[PDB]
RNA sequence: AACUUCAUCUACG
């Protein structure tokens, strides 16, 4: 998937079975970014 | 063995704030009317909420609730509204709702004040009442709220977001004549507004053969629907349940027989 | 967090008179002088602007996730 | 023992009414024949108790005396307790 | 190289020690927290006197 | 709290 | 009076409490020297010449209410409560909801509360501001009648009013966070993050695996139902065994952020948050600054609520009957306070011994804003419009929803899992 | 805790303004666990030379 | 996770009569009238409508349950007169009132606009 | 080992075999609930989801449960499981089944919990058998139990976030004898004191003895209303007491029809005058005290804890010995309801203008303050003087104290008289007072004139620094000031060293009450 | 068609 890096807020794309390290950065701290599908919210 | 004959006055009308008194009424109907206006009006709120980005700090859910509570101009169209429920589509549409969209991104170094201004309705008769602004967020450099609402006829007994009005004061018998609530001392307690004692006299003497009559209203609009049209379509909504119930009762009666 | 629309109590818009609140306590207006001019009149809804902590400011500090 | 010498007490205890309620509503529960015409009961428990009433359940309590000697006190014999 | 010490949190040889709550936010870190806490092994620790 | 025949 | 207003300017005359120590003002005694010094209490009372108690006192207190901790110093007027209400408060203060740290956004802790919309106490007790009580509060002021309304307040019980409570009033997030970690044990034997496959993987359960996405953890903003799948987690069998975590049971939430590292060790690490929003129910527990707790009776809409002639309704209803044996007059006095600042536009001080703030001073100022001195209104019925015979004392008062909800500790058991040892049901 | 003796767990009259009278965890533990008062401060140590 | 939707406070589920009505068998013309998704708004004013009627010997209505809603009205009313007349004529009156209210409002709102 | 496996709690004889966990129960808060019966409890939807009863299939139920299975477990009146008489257990939760979804004569449905099912209710410590009773179940929303206020005495259950355990029983055989021995209506009365072990309580209490009172007078309608909530009446009106100029009826003469059968029974109010029983008007009774119920109807009286409460002789106790436990059972949901609503129409309320009392009766209390600890001067300067002698078995300290304290209790005790005496009849403090449902006389005197001696291990406060109490007063000080002696009221609000003082009082009071707890269950177990 | 234990601590009535 995409994941965005925790520190320099860069989208990197990392393959299973891959170090989590962004590039350009090196943080290994990444955030799975959020899904495509959308879900309702009633405004109760 | 019928129904007496109500009269109304009206001495306050202003764009927020509706002051008048019905005479000559029941203590039940006054107060039944009363919580109809609290919970029986219809009004237009939303009520269906995606979120397609929300980076604010404030979560989606939070976002929608504060949204609902935002409220919304339906002063002639919530009578032309259908329900949902009652609407022929499936979802919404139309006929049944009003949509809303928000598309905010804080591209400045200044902390964007979203507001109730930058929702946009797709039918301008149902606004967000702007014509300062209710705040839905605020939102830092790089963070973007995007979202579409759909806004559904609805009444206060579902949920408090539909409550057309904000406060509505309610009192009979200004000065203790009914004795409906007994003072222990009755000096230290304040005069009403609407009371004719004199100073000197904390309560009227006790009236044996009284009824509570001669009820003071203030119904204070939301803004959503006109002070003046929240009563009136209390009034109406009274009616129509209580014509309703009729219709069930006749028929049940003739299934009896 | 963030001013709440509508007091919790009777229901009367709290939201859009928040900035207006400090923007009046800015200009000299003691709290209470502020709250009327806003039109607050109940204690209710002077206890929604009166005791509202706004924590906002302090998470907006905060550099955002994605930019 | 026999119908003379019982010594129990004739009233039916809290704990023989009980057991006997509930072993009835189970037998009835299990196809066994109603005694009494039940008047549209269809709770095993309900008809167990109009059973009670009308002294039909066909079951005799066995009292152990403390020495191990045994009194058969038909349900009928014993008095209810309610 | 003998070991290593857990270090308390904004004590003199915490690294935010001495830093503005401006460069609090920018390490993520409240500037309300009073510290006085070890992190081990990701879990925030006291010591009860 | 109160003294001594009643409660601390 | 130099040395005060040195302290008045501090921050840019460069005057501190380090100052103060130095110049022989104050001094830090120990129990052992409390044991031999005179104290004086307050400097005007007592060092002041009078019928001579003592004329050789040799320390004054700085104010007595530092005497309390830190959880007692948000307890207002805690000299008019009985002393055990004063334990329950600080314990029951320990466990209110609020924002607890400003970066709850960055940590991933389990079990995390945070208030949608706290506020600070309308009366407060001066200490607080060093408590930091303003800057992170936990809980929210309310309009609360002490009535009898309609038996749902019975025992310790409260009734709610269901508008305000729709309207935003004590509506809390619970984060919950999952880690988990793939680690290789065996040479042959490893744990991946992947989707478990139905007929690759030898274990698996009816729970959807769908949400997970190509990783093998679900991406944020997905509503997870009890028992979905959050992380896919497969061992290789030495043809796999599915050790994927799912959801508490009823956790009934959105997942929030999904964070993928690297652990001391090298393997990868998730970290995944789950929002659940919980509303006020009538299981859960709201408690004031007192020592009185109770959970929710029943929630009545406003139309329901008993109503002041001004249009005022409750948010929150006690019953009468908790303030006798409990002796909280502290409750009493802050409801009084808090119309007063309320009406006034202050914030009350309600700091243990301030000698200056009687109860009468407080009932003589709302007297002068239209109300009973004693803080007592004239209530209607909400149901039948009726005047309330009873007036029914009503007052802006703090209160604080405790972490213990309802959903939290409802459970059934029906035929489930059992022990191995004891082939006996379970526990928890 | 387990001890039952109501020596040990009542607030002695030294504790005045060194620790919270009023803040106490309450089961096993009343009056064994204690707070520090607000302006209670514990001595660091120093060298008696 | 229990929690009611709040359509059912107001909502019949299907197959679920408005009005059920019962006779009391304890009192001779005497019935009892079970209104389903109804509260005391509509429960007050048909008991007190009822009560002006001299006719009507009791008048009383009650919500058996808070959690649920429903609303139970026993009338009991004198020979030569049915319960079911005074629940109707009840309602008849108050749609009267209601209206007569409506006109009175309206009249009164043009008088304090335009004047 | 396995010595370690068998001996104590947790072992295998004690933690596994005389008690052990079992199937079928469930635990969730409860919340009061004024409108179910005493055996009636409330259960929340989801709890009675998952636990089941097994209802074996009979010709007359076959229709019924076949309903039950076709709703299956996803809908909530459904069945979970489907036993055969094989033993083989269709599962109804997991995939349609089509075939397996018939029944026979002698399947078991494993149906959901419904209304009318008896439950055991349970709340721990049992510390009597009237801690775990037989209750009817009802389904109502939300998460919590729900039980009736009279429920709570003997479960010593408050809504304050406490917990109740529910055991379902699982055959018809347990559950008729779980209904018969353990029903709620059933233990109304305990065997271990002879008295009801339930009675009105709370809000109930105080609205019953105000309702009571000669002075409440209730309007047609207001009849009418009330009426409508006593499931017992006979659906006629009673002819009002008072019918010109305008019919009035009384709140005793709507509390005759809640009273059932006929019902004789003489109670004395609480504040009853000692004299009236000896002198005149000994049935007139001034102040409408004593209490006379002939006939089933309250002819006189005002009702308190000593008539409606847990205690031997009361309406309560002679109901359940004269008309039996189910009409008792009505009698305890009837006073509830109609009271409450009654409680809707006249209201109750605590305030801080009960707290108040008169300018006068504050300077009373204080000048009773002065002269007491004038008095204890006094003492102090003959001990010290020499002059005191001890009293025989007494040494000279302990006769000084008892001296002391004897002059500080008579004072507090004559300050505690003092703003009795102010209190008015509105006064809500005295209102709960008098009914006995919250608070007591004690409460009342700490609350308005004096908070009272603070006394650790039954002295006062001690010399904890050396020679002192604090170290703001002087060494050997026995005035009341400095040993403990709070002469501010809660409301006055105590000063700093009287509130150290209270704090220690409270602190030995908790750990009273945390020791206590060991050593009782210890001993209770050893008598079991 | 379905996830170990110990131990500790912290809370609950
Ligand atoms: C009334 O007695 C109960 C029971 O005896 C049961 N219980 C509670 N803790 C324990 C324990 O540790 N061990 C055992 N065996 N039983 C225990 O709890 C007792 C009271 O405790 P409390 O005094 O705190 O009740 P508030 O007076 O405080 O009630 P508020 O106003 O908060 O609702
Ligand atoms: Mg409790
Ligand atoms: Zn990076
Ligand atoms: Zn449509
Ligand atoms: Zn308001």
């Amino acid at each position: 998937m995409i994941y965005i890096c925790g520190e320099c807020h860069t989208e990197n794309e990392i393959k299973s079975r891959d170090p989590i390290r962004c590039r350009e950065c090196g943080y290994r701290i990444m955030y799975k970014k959020r899904t495509k599908r959308l879900v309702v919210f009633d405004a109760r | 063995p019928y129904a007496n004959q109500p009269t109304v006055r009206i001495t306050e009308l202003t764009d927020e704030n509706v002051k008048f008194i019905i005479e000559n009424t029941d203590l039940a109907v006054a107060n039944s009317i009363r919580r109809v206006f609290i919970a029986e009006v219809p009004i237009i709120a939303i009520d269906w909420v995606q979120i397609d980005a929300n980076s604010s700090v404030l979560h989606d859910e939070f976002i929608a609730h504060r949204l609902g509570l935002i409220p919304l101009t339906s002063d002639d169209i919530v009578d032309k509204l259908q329900y949902s429920r009652d609407c022929t589509c499936e979802e919404f549409c139309p006929e049944c709702s009003v949509e809303f969209t928000l598309d905010v991104r804080c591209n400045e170094d200044q902390t964007r004040h979203v507001t109730s201004r930058d929702l946009i309705s797709n039918s301008p008769r149902v606004i967000p009442v702007t014509s300062d602004d209710i705040l839905i967020v605020k939102l830092r450099k790089g963070q973007e709220l995007r979202l579409r609402a759909y806004a559904k006829k609805g009444f206060g007994k579902e949920h408090a977001k539909w409550n057309p009005t904000a406060g509505v004061a309610f009192e009979y018998d200004p000065d203790n004549a009914l004795r409906h609530t007994v003072y222990p001392k009755p000096e230290e307690w304040p005069k009403s507004e609407y009371s004719e004692l004199d100073e000197d006299e904390s309560q009227a003497p006790y009236d044996p053969n009284g009824k509570p009559e001669r009820f003071y209203y203030n119904v204070e609009s939301c803004g959503s629907l006109r002070p003046e049209t929240i009563v009136l379509s209390a009034l109406s909504g009274l009616k129509k349940k209580l014509s309703d119930l009729q219709t069930q009762l006749s028929h049940e009666i003739q299934s009896d027989v | 967090m963030i001013i709440p629309v509508r007091c919790f109590t009777c229901g009367k818009i709290v939201g859009n008179k928040w900035e207006a609140y400090l923007g009046l306590l800015q200009a000299e207006y003691t709290e209470g002088d502020a709250l009327d001019a806003l039109g607050l009149k109940r204690y209710c809804c002077r206890r929604m602007l009166l005791a509202h902590v706004d924590l906002i400011e302090k998470l907006l500090n905060y550099a955002p996730l994605e930019k | 023992q026999a119908n003379q010498k019982r010594i129990t007490t004739p009233y039916m205890t809290k704990y023989e009414r009980a057991r006997v309620l509930g072993t009835r509503a189970l037998q009835i529960a299990m196809c066994a024949p109603v005694m009494v015409e039940l008047e549209g009961e269809t709770d095993p428990l309900l008809i167990a108790m109009k059973e009670l009433k009308a002294r039909k359940i066909p079951i005799i309590i066995r009292r152990y005396l403390p020495d191990g000697s045994y009194e058969d006190w038909g349900v009928d014999e014993l008095i209810i307790s309610d | 190289f003998i070991g290593k010490i857990p270090i308390m949190l904004r004590s003199t040889y915490c690294l935010l020690n001495g830093l503005t709550d401006r460069d609090l936010c920018e390490l993520n870190e409240c500037p309300l927290d009073p510290g006085g806490y070890f992190i081990i092994n990701g879990s925030e620790k006291v010591l009860i006197a | 709290i109160w003294g001594i025949g009643c409660n601390p | 009076k130099r040395h005060i207003d040195q302290l008045k300017e501090r921050e840019y005359n460069n005057y501190s409490w380090q100052d103060l120590v130095a110049s022989g003002v104050v001094e830090y005694i120990d129990t052992l020297e409390e044991e031999t010094v005179m104290l004086a209490m307050t400097p005007d009372d007592l060092q002041e010449k009078e019928v001579a108690y003592c004329s050789t006192y040799t320390h004054c207190e700085i104010h007595p209410s530092m005497i309390l901790g830190v959880c007692a110093s948000i307890i207002p007027f805690p000299d008019h409560n009985q002393s055990p209400r004063n334990t329950y408060q600080s314990a029951m203060g320990k466990q209110a909801m609020g924002v607890y740290i400003t970066n709850f956004h960055v940590r991933m802790d389990t079990l995390a509360h945070v208030l949608y919309y706290p506020q600070k106490p309308l009366v407060t007790t001066r200490s607080m501001e060093y408590l930091r009580f303003r800057e992170l509060p936990a809980g929210i002021n309310s309009i609360v009648a002490i009535a009898s309304y309609t038996g749902y307040n019975q025992e310790d019980s409260v009734i709610m009013n269901r508008s305000a409570v729709d309207r935003g009033f004590f509506r809390s997030v619970f984060y919950r966070s999952y880690k988990e970690q793939e680690s290789k044990k065996g040479f042959d034997q490893e744990e991946v993050f992947e989707k478990p496959t139905r007929e690759t993987c030898q274990g698996m359960r009816h729970a959807i695996y769908d949400k997970l996405d190509d990783d093998g953890l679900i991406a944020p903003g997905v509503r997870v139902s009890g028992d979905d799948v959050i992380i896919g987690k497969t061992v290789t069998l030495p043809t796999k065994r599915d050790c994927s975590t799912f959801l508490r049971t009823s956790e009934t939430g959105i997942v929030d952020q999904v964070m993928v590292t690297l652990n001391q060790e090298g393997y990868k690490f998730c970290k995944i948050r789950v929002r659940s929003v919980r509303i006020p129910q009538i299981g859960d527990k709201f408690a004031s600054r007192h020592g009185q707790k109770g959970t929710c009776g029943i929630q009545y809409r406003q139309e329901d609520m008993p109503f002041t002639c001004e249009g005022i309704t409750p948010d929150i209803i006690i019953n009468p009957h908790a303030i006798p044996s409990r002796m909280t007059i502290g409750h009493l006095i802050e409801c009084l306070q808090g119309k007063v600042s309320a009406n006034k536009g202050e914030i009350g001080d309600a700091t243990p011994f301030n000698d200056a703030v009687n109860v009468q001073k407080i009932s003589n100022l709302l007297s002068d804003y239209g109300y009973h001195l004693r803080g007592n209104e004239v209530l209607y019925n909400g149901f039948t419009g009726r005047k309330i015979t009873s007036q029914i004392f009503i007052g802006p008062t703090y209160y604080q929803r405790l972490k213990h909800m309802v959903d939290d500790k409802i459970h059934s058991r029906a035929r489930g899992p059992i022990q191995i040892l004891n082939r006996q049901p379970m526990e928890g | 805790r387990d001890g039952k003796l109501a020596k040990p767990r009542q607030l002695h009259n030294t504790l005045w303004g060194m620790v919270c009278p009023a803040e106490t965890p309450e089961g096993h533990a009343v009056g064994l666990v204690k707070n520090l008062a607000l302006m209670a401060y514990i001595s660091v140590g120093s060298q008696p030379s | 996770m229990n929690a009611p939707p709040a359509f059912e406070s107001f909502l019949l589920f299907e197959g679920e009569k408005k009005i059920t009505i019962n006779k009391d068998t304890k009192v001779p013309n005497a019935c009892l009238f079970t209104i389903n998704k109804e509260d005391h708004t509509l429960g007050n004013i048909i008991k007190s409508q009822l009560l002006k009627d001299p006719q009507v010997l009791f008048a009383g209505y009650k919500v058996p349950h808070p959690l649920e809603h429903k609303i139970i009205i026993r009338v009991q009313t004198t020979p030569d007169y049915s319960p079911q007349e005074a629940f109707t004529n009840a309602i008849t009156d108050l749609i009267s009132e209601l209206s007569l209210l409506e006109e009175r409002f309206r009249v009164a709102i043009k008088d304090k606009q335009e004047g | 080992s396995l010595k370690q496996r068998l001996k104590g709690k947790e072992g295998r004889v004690r933690g596994n075999l005389m008690g052990k966990r079992v199937d079928f129960s469930a635990r969730t808060v409860i919340t009061p609930d004024p409108n179910l019966s005493i055996d009636q409890v409330g259960v929340p939807r989801s709890i009675a989801a998952n636990m089941t009863f097994a209802e074996i299939v009979t010709p007359f139920n076959i229709d019924r449960l076949q309903e039950l299975v076709r709703r299956g477990n996803s809908q909530y009146p459904g069945a979970k499981y489907i036993i055969r008489d094989n033993g083989d257990r269709i599962d109804l939760r997991f995939h349609p089944k089509p075939s397996d979804l018939h029944l026979q004569t002698g399947y078991k449905v494993e149906r959901h919990m419904c209304d009318g099912d008896i439950v055991i209710f349970n709340r721990q410590p049992t510390l009597h058998k009237m801690s775990m009773m037989g209750h009817r179940v009802r389904i109502l929303p939300w998460s919590t139990f729900r039980l009736n206020l009279s429920v709570t005495t003997p479960y010593n259950a408050d809504f304050d976030g406490d917990e109740m355990n529910l055991h379902l029983p699982q055959s018809l055989e347990t559950r008729a004898e779980i209904q018969e021995l353990a029903m709620v209506p059933r233990m109304i009365v305990t065997p271990q004191s002879n008295r009801p072990v339930m009675g009105i309580v709370q809000d109930t209490l105080t609205a019953v003895r105000k309702f009571t009172k000669r002075d409440v007078f209730l309007e047609r309608g207001e009849v009418m209303n009330l009426l409508m909530f006593l499931s017992t009446w006979d659906g006629k009106v009673p002819q009002p007491a008072i019918l010109k100029p305008r019919p009035l009826w009384t709140g005793k003469q709507i509390f005759s029809l809640i009273i059932p059968g006929h019902i004789n029974c003489i109670r004395t109010h609480s504040t009853h005058p000692d004299d009236e029983d000896s002198g005149p008007y000994k049935h007139i009774s001034p102040g409408d005290t004593k209490v006379v119920v002939e006939n089933g109807e309250l002819i006189m009286g005002i009702l308190c804890k000593k008539s409606l409460g847990t205690s031997a002789g009361s309406l309560v106790h002679i109901s359940y010995l004269e008309m039996g436990h189910d009409i008792t059972r009505l009698f305890y949901s009837n006073i509830q309801t109609v009271i409450n609503n009654w409680l809707l129409i006249e209201g109750h309320t605590i305030g801080i203008g009960d707290s108040i009392a008169d300018s006068k009766t504050y300077q009373d209390i204080q000048n009773t303050i002065k002269k007491a600890k004038q008095d204890v001067i006094e003492v102090i300067e003959k001990a010290h003087n020499n002059e005191l002698e001890p009293t025989p078995g007494n040494t000279l300290r302990q006769t000084f104290e008892n001296q002391v304290n004897r002059i500080l209790n008579d004072a507090r005790d004559k300050t505690g008289s003092s703003a009795q005496k102010s209190l008015s009849e509105y006064n809500n403090f005295k209102s709960m007072v008098v009914s006995g449902a919250k608070g007591s006389k004690i409460n009342i005197s700490q609350v308005i004139a004096v908070v009272g001696q603070q006394n650790v291990e039954g002295k006062r406060i001690p010399f904890g620094f050396k020679h002192r109490t604090l170290p703001h007063f002087i060494k050997d000080d026995y005035g009341p000031e400095s040993r403990g002696f709070v002469e501010n009221s809660y409301l006055a609000g105590l000063t700093p060293t009287e509130f150290f003082f209270h704090a220690m009082g409270g602190r030995e009071g908790l750990i009273d009450t945390a020791v206590k707890t060991a050593e009782t269950g210890y001993i209770q177990r050893r008598l079991i």
